[PDB]
RNA sequence: CGGAAGAUCAAGGGUUCCAGUCCAACGUUAAUCGGGGCUGGGUGAGUCGACCCCUAAGGCGAGGCCGAAAGGCGUAGUCGAUGGGAAAUUGGUUAAUAUUCCAAUACUUGUUUAUAGUGCGAUGGAGGGACGGAGAAGGUUAUGUCAGCCUGGCGUUGGUUGUCCAGGUGAAAGGAUGUAGGCUUACAGUUUAGGCAAAUCCGGACUGUAGGCUGAGAUCUGAUAGCAAGGAAGUGGCAAAUACCAUGCUUCCAGGAAAAGCUUCUAAGCGCUAUAAACGAAUCGUACCCUAAACCGACACAGGUGAUCAGGUAGAGAAUACCAAGGCGCUUGAGAGAACUCUGCUGAAGGAACUAGGCAAAAUGGUACCGUAACUUCGGGAGAAGGUACGCUGUUGAUGGUGAUAGGCUCCUUGAGCUUUCGACAGUCGCAGAUACCAGGCUGCUGCAACUGUUUAUUAAAAACACAGCACUCUGCAAACACGAAAGUGGACGUAUAGGGUGUGAUGCCUGCCCGGUGCUGGAAGGUUAAUU
């Protein structure tokens, strides 16, 4: 369906690794839904960015960090990010 | 025969090994082999119910034809093999149709000769015949007890049975236990004594050789404490009581057979 | 020297875990008792 | 430090990893530093591992059996790795990931479409997979070392443009090839007491007809890769693994997983094999520690913690000494240089007088050769005891390997260069040549236990336990015996040359008398004797 692809991409990653990946290889880094497959990421990228072609999706799960705030020990959410390679 | 080892080690000084050059050096017939994991002498409760069992060499089970129901089809002895599951040698039989089996090998049974099963068979070693067709005084082995069940008696290496006579539907057999007993005359037996007659002449030599055969050490009751064994206890060496097992059952002379449904099969026992 | 606790995750989850508790009637009584005390850790 | 105190992991941990920032607490001191606080970042896979397919032990277990209940067992099955099952390597890149990204060159396995040919199909049959211990002879590579080549240097002090010095420099998987090794008759036909039915497949019985499979390494290709001072070199000799050939070969007895994938055969029933072309190969893990300050020990704790990699010079060596790469100086210092304590070094003369006792120390210690007693089970004792040589230099005899060079993935002869092992003779220096580290002390009498082993985790290692061997006794198989309430088990898919219990404990010579007591075995004439009636 075309309503599940709108939730696949949670937002871009802005960092030095992301910046230099974009500069050298033109590859976009997204924080993606925790349950998205590479095929779903490919379809979502190609639908939300009209005119681009996806060669490769590399995914990874990153565990959230523990950050004790005030009197409590809590942790951030895990998240999934995708490295997406686009046609030059 | 029996070959002494040279005393080149104290663990070799008393090794007397049973040697048979004539038995197969290769691997057994793969289709007659079954996997068999060791038990440690532990039952389905995981409890030790039989002491001094454990370790030893991995061995396959050779499927033995103890029944011999391929009657009237001759077999030729392909090879005589060592079997780790028994003290007797086994013979690979090759039947006329090409089916292969293992049987207990008789002493006077060589590679190449023909064995027969049934009632119209020659009285030669390795032939399986009902006890009514075997002449009296013939030395037999692999005795069936219930009709059609397969051989149960006289199977160990060197085992022979004297076929003394007959009374009705019973054959009178003298077993090597010194026991004369009845067996139904429709039960089968195999002609000749069992191979590997010098099994009992061997000497293991060292404790490790008993370990290789899966036998754990045995600790005398007098060396224990009284909480472990009726013989335990005492300042220094002492026995103190009538000899008995760890469960309190006397071990010098006390009879333990208790079976009334078979008591009528037994003619008598020998006194010595 | 070697100490008493030698951790192994599979062995922990197989002797003390949730499905090991739920396999026995006595393990389910362990769980009922932990829930009645209100423990935040039911099982290892 | 360097068979780690370096590197890669598994397990366990879980962000400790990297950067910035802070120094209260934490860190046994201070701290600007940190595995501490705070804020950000960081883990990229068809090929690595998991998942997945398969099974071991062992679980659970429609029905089934058993049991007051709870439950226990167990068939078919279904789970369960520590084992079997597809596949990639080099190099570059980040502060931090890399067989994952990037570059180059590969490999495995699918789906869809099409083109032809065409009997396909299994949870079943058969093959296969598929396996022990030890030992030995080879052949190799990894790797090392020298050389060559390239780039620099001419040395704070005699010499150093040379036969001088330093640094750098050797591309993999794969594709071909088919070597050293290893194994080995091949094909066709006829038929059938067998493989639960069927089978063209296996097995069996006959009849004719007479190199293959595997395999390290080398070589070619891959291959105009990458790599430094600011745009170079890149190939010869020798040595050489515990890695590979090799799941091999040879021997032995204690006789050596399973199942699937895979190859074939058919059954019920009604797609398959080649050629490509396109498209795919999901999900989870991946940071970091891991002989540790990140795990287990309450600690940043002298302990414990599986596997893997294994440079140089000496050396048998993974010992030891000193070094490489790499990594560290162990999170209080500074003085002083009393007693006393600890750990060492040397010690006149004496040499066990010490002491419960040579406890501790001292001593010995290597290789070759010579020589070696009582006794002995003929194996041993034995390295008994005790001697002698040993460095360096020159000359010189013999000798193993490898092979340039010529001559007739091969053979033979020849032997350059390099390297191995024994010697001889002559000289030479010192107190001393197995010079350091390293590395048996040895004898005589006698008790005990045959011996190797085992044991009181944490005060006892022994003469204690075990042991091969011996004897008694039980046990005829639904065995005796043991677990269990029973079912069900072990004994044992064993069968009296076996299995249990008991004592004794190699071996040599042997093992006397007593059956009154108490057991055990047999007997039953008589006496006594339960429930019941």
């Amino acid at each position: 369906n075309n309503a599940r692809l709108y939730q696949v991409l949670r937002g871009p990653v802005f960092s030095e690794k992301s910046q230099m990946l974009g500069d050298s290889l033109g590859v976009q880094v997204f924080k993606i839904d925790s349950k998205a497959t590479k095929l779903e990421v490919k379809k979502a990228v190609e639908l939300m960015f009209e005119g681009v072609e996806v060669l490769k999706v590399n995914t990874l799960n990153v565990k959230g960090k523990t950050k004790r705030f005030g009197k409590n020990i809590g942790r951030r959410n895990d998240y999934k990010k995708a490295y997406v390679t686009l046609k030059a | 025969p029996i070959v002494k080892a040279k005393p080149t080690s104290p663990g070799r000084r008393f090794v007397e090994k049973v040697v048979h050059p004539h038995l197969y050096k290769g691997r057994p017939f793969a289709a007659l082999l079954e996997s068999k994991s060791k038990t440690g002498g532990r039952n389905n409760n995981g409890r030790i119910t039989t002491r001094h069992i454990g370790g030893g060499h991995k061995q396959h089970y050779r499927i033995i034809d103890f029944k011999r129901t391929k009657d009237n089809i001759p077999a030729t002895v392909e090879r005589i093999e060592y079997d780790p599951n028994r003290t007797a040698h086994i013979a690979l039989l090759k039947y006329a149709d090409g089916e292969r089996r293992y049987i207990i090998a008789a002493k006077k049974q060589a590679v190449g000769d023909t064995v027969m099963s049934g009632e119209a068979s020659p009285i030669r070693p390795g032939n399986c015949l009902p006890l009514k067709n075997i002449p009296l005084g013939t030395v037999i082995h692999n005795i069936e007890l219930k009709i059609g069940k397969g051989a149960q008696m006289a199977r160990a290496a060197g085992a022979s049975v004297q076929l003394l006579g007959r009374d009705g539907i019973y054959a009178i057999l003298r077993l090597r236990s010194g026991e004369t007993r009845r067996v139904h005359v429709n039960c089968r037996a195999v002609i000749g004594e069992v191979s590997n007659t010098e099994n009992n002449l061997k000497s293991l030599g060292k404790a490790g050789a008993s370990r290789w055969r899966g036998i754990r050490p045995s600790v005398r009751g007098v060396a224990m404490n009284p909480v472990d064994h009726p013989h335990g206890g005492g300042e220094g060496r002492n026995k103190g009581r009538h000899p008995t097992s760890p469960w309190g059952q006397k071990s010098k002379g006390l009879k333990t057979r208790h079976n009334k449904r078979t008591d009528s099969m037994i003619i008598r026992r020998a006194k010595k | 020297m070697k100490r008493t606790f030698q951790p192994s995750v599979i062995k922990r989850k197989r002797t003390h875990g949730f499905r090991a508790r739920m396999a026995t009637k006595k393990g389910r009584q362990v769980l009922a008792r932990r829930r009645a005390k209100g423990r935040h850790r039911l099982t290892v």
